[PDB]
DNA sequence: GGGGGGGGGGGGGGGGGGGGGGGGGGGGGGGGGGGGGGGGGGGGGGGGGGGGGGGGGGGGGGGGGGGGGGGGGGGGGGGGG
DNA sequence: CCCCCCCCCCCCCCCCCCCCCCCCCCCCCCCCCCCCCCCCCCCCCCCCCCCCCCCCCCCCCCCCCCCCCCCCCCCCCCCCCCCCCCCCCCCCCCCCCCCCCCCCCCCCCCCCCCCCCCCCCCCCCCCCCCCCCCCCCCCCCCCCCCCCCCCCCCCCCCCCCC
């Protein structure tokens, strides 16, 4: 029976959380436009698959999106997972 | 001086010592709430009333760590292709091009 | 000497009601017969594996259409969908 | 006798459709009686949708048939098509472009 | 009675990848006898290189269980199994490597 | 029902035969259950279109084995159609 | 003079041109041919896997189509 | 006698515009014939082909390699140059997955 | 600036490979009607899992400052298309 | 006669001697929770065994089309001269990394209720199958027509050089 909005949780993915992410992929030195390029990267590659696995949980009359949907709106783009199904 | 100039790492020293350790752990870099919200945010404006299983956030999570994580490798061979060692947005972009992405 | 389906016939019928003028090369045909046989063969493909998922049997005009949902960027399924749902009521409606 | 595609309003072979859905089937499965229909208009949906600007870029270069290479230039020149036919178009060329960094003499 | 695992000298099931076989069949389509005989060799063999290897791994780190971290040692590390498994891998991270001109 | 299919006991089985005093994290079972099930729907799926293209209806170890031969790697696909051969051969010496 | 060597500077030179390059380092010749010989064995081993498989032995457009599907990379206008 | 000579540069573009515009094959047709059939007789002797078969590999290889030749391009421009060099060719396969 | 030499464009033209229009066929689709069988939708039903709410505490995050580093720019040279 | 004998210029090259506080790191150690691990049935599930089709192979027949050749036609390779371009170095400022400090929001642990979803069970609208009728599309053969595309002529514009 009740709420909460939510609004800019991009800025979720912080400026760490990216220096982290960044030194797993080997990166040295980072200049200060990256952060906000790859929120902008996250939000495109995340809205692509959000929107197969809602597409698969609707199409089966559910209301709860399984880890089933989105192993499968990651294989479909060719992401394909191991580890909750593939 | 004193107690003499407070001990101090060269700029790259402390980014080297990092890269050897993410590299060697396997968790989950980007904090787990937030990365939820994330997601309940992108998917409800697709569709409001939504759940999720936990495991279906999980899934999102590890998928979106190790696209981000190979994109960085793919930024990192530009930017030194380019002889910096700095990457910038203009590497991100050269990547995604030449994968056939776009945005 | 056995015969080779082809789309050809119908790709022309189609172009005739588009620009009622206009001809197409031999080339031009084959290759859009092979863009014809490969829009089929993904949507029917993804058809069948949401009727799997779904532990069904029957491929129905409901998975036809989540599969163009799933394959054509939004424009385009946007007036497929609207194609599609056009096509089914006006042969529902019928003798 | 009239026929599921006139009785659809199509032009494409709604009977033929309906075969071959049989065809990629699990095992023991079944076709919906709407499925071929449905199907069937959505690949002339898009068949139209490629020969009409294929068609205008014929006609945009005063010419009569439609060739490879219009073909290519419809395609490659809208960004919904382009995404969807990944395919190589046999004879198609690429749509003309020069960086303009080569582009030059500069001053 | 013997199965037609043990009759073909195998641990991975033939009769239920027979089963799978007939179900992804295609209307009139058949399954041959030994079709999911050589199946079975195929999946069996596979799996015991990718455990072979990452059964190596596991040992040179002074540990007992297989984990996804093994895994990813074990695939990335090897030519064809990289080539073969472009899957992500769940907590595997990834390899560790520095590019010469960022030490 | 609710009885859903896995391969583990088969795993651990191989993995016994190959590492016997090593076990498997769930994770990594889940992972190994993944990759067989992959690589399952990839052969069957050359298989069938092998028969498909050549007008055949039945899969036998013959499509089997040339799906094996496109999709794996040089040196695992030659170690993988002989340990096919072996158990065909000898499953067929009892019948 | 070996048959890679059939694909000249000239030819090398035009493919190029039609990708939009100006200017063309000296030893990008000689990389060209491997890479396009890595391409046409990785295509041709998979048109001769489906040409064995048929029985034949003559490699037909259709293999080469079905391959270069198989790969990623089709084709159109060329059957199939 | 007679002195005329473009500057260096000036054919190149007028080269891109004519093969940009124009669709048909650039590498001539025997030595891509030999070529397939040299790879192939390792894979399988005494193999004819359709001559169709011959002609999709050729329009598939220059699709490829003319492709390729334009991520190629991107990555001298990415480095300030506007002369492509190997390590752009191996930047390019690199970044696409294929590596080699 | 001009010439000098080219390429390129535009409009027009012609033959020929390509395309088309025709007739003819026939095994094979296509459609029909009737009968029988089967997939599935509803309708409970019960259980399982997902938000949600609570509280406690420390690691994560942010901001700030400073300095070292690194990128960009410019110039020049020999060298390579 | 250019190369040869100078000429000085950056370029390196030992040489001095520690560091040194984190940075792992590696061994040890110990709770802990999850991973097995029996039990416990049990619906499943895979094997067998006739009984009955049946599709595929295989030899034969057919016959377009592949390779091969000859005659005719064309792209390639070339050595050379030139100039720009890539590379290298130097210079400089800005920017980002390291560190510090303070803070707080993510995490962890619990439970709990309610949604919702799956599972079963019941029912029935819907699809398939079948035979018959019919139309029918791909093919062959044909064969008149035609859109194209290379070619030509004339003119204009651009580029390079002077």
């Amino acid at each position: 029976r009740h709420r909460k909005v939510l609004r800019d949780n991009i800025q979720g993915i912080t400026k760490p959380a990216i220096r982290r992410l960044a030194r797993r992929g080997g990166v040295k030195r980072i200049s200060g436009l990256i952060y906000e390029e790859t929120r902008g990267v996250l939000k495109v590659f995340l809205e692509n698959v959000i929107r197969d696995a809602v597409t698969y949980t609707e199409h089966a009359k559910r209301k709860t999106v399984t880890a089933m949907d989105v192993v499968y709106a990651l294989k479909r783009q060719g992401r394909t997972l191991y580890g909750f199904g593939g | 001086g004193g107690v003499k100039k407070p001990h101090r790492y060269r700029p790259g020293t402390v980014a080297l010592r990092e890269i050897r350790r993410y590299q060697k752990s396997t968790e989950l870099l980007i904090r787990k709430l937030p990365f939820q919200r994330l997601v309940r945010e992108i998917a409800q404006d697709f569709k409001t009333d939504l759940r999720f299983q936990s495991s279906a956030v999980m899934a999102l999570q590890e998928a979106s760590e190790a696209y981000l994580v190979a994109l960085f490798e793919d930024t990192n061979l530009c930017a030194i292709h380019a002889k910096r060692v700095t990457i910038m947005p203009k590497d991100i972009q050269l990547a995604r091009r030449i994968r056939g992405e776009r945005a | 000497k056995t015969r080779k389906e082809s789309y050809a016939i119908y790709v022309y019928k189609v172009l005739k009601q588009v620009h009622p003028d206009t001809g197409i090369s031999s080339k031009a045909m084959s290759i859009m017969n092979s863009f014809v046989n490969d829009v089929f063969e993904r949507i029917a493909g993804e058809a069948s594996r949401l009727a799997h998922y779904n532990k069904r049997s029957t491929i129905t005009s409901r998975e036809i259409q989540t599969a163009v949902r799933l394959l054509l960027p939004g424009e385009l399924a946007k007036h497929a969908v609207s194609e599609g749902t056009k096509a089914v009521t006006k042969y529902t409606s019928a003798k | 006798a009239v026929s599921r595609s006139q009785r659809a309003g199509l032009q494409f072979p709604v009977g033929r459709i309906h075969r071959h859905l049989k065809s990629r089937t699990t095992s023991h499965g079944r076709v919906g009686a709407t499925a071929a229909v449905y199907s069937a208009a959505i690949l002339e949906y898009l068949t139209a949708e490629v020969l009409e600007l294929a068609g205008n870029a014929s006609k945009d270069l005063k010419v009569k048939r439609i060739t490879p290479r219009h073909l290519q230039l419809a395609i490659r020149g809208d960004e919904e098509l382009d995404s969807l036919i990944k395919a190589t178009i046999a004879g198609g060329g690429v749509i003309p472009h020069i960086h303009k960094s080569l582009i030059g003499k500069k001053g």
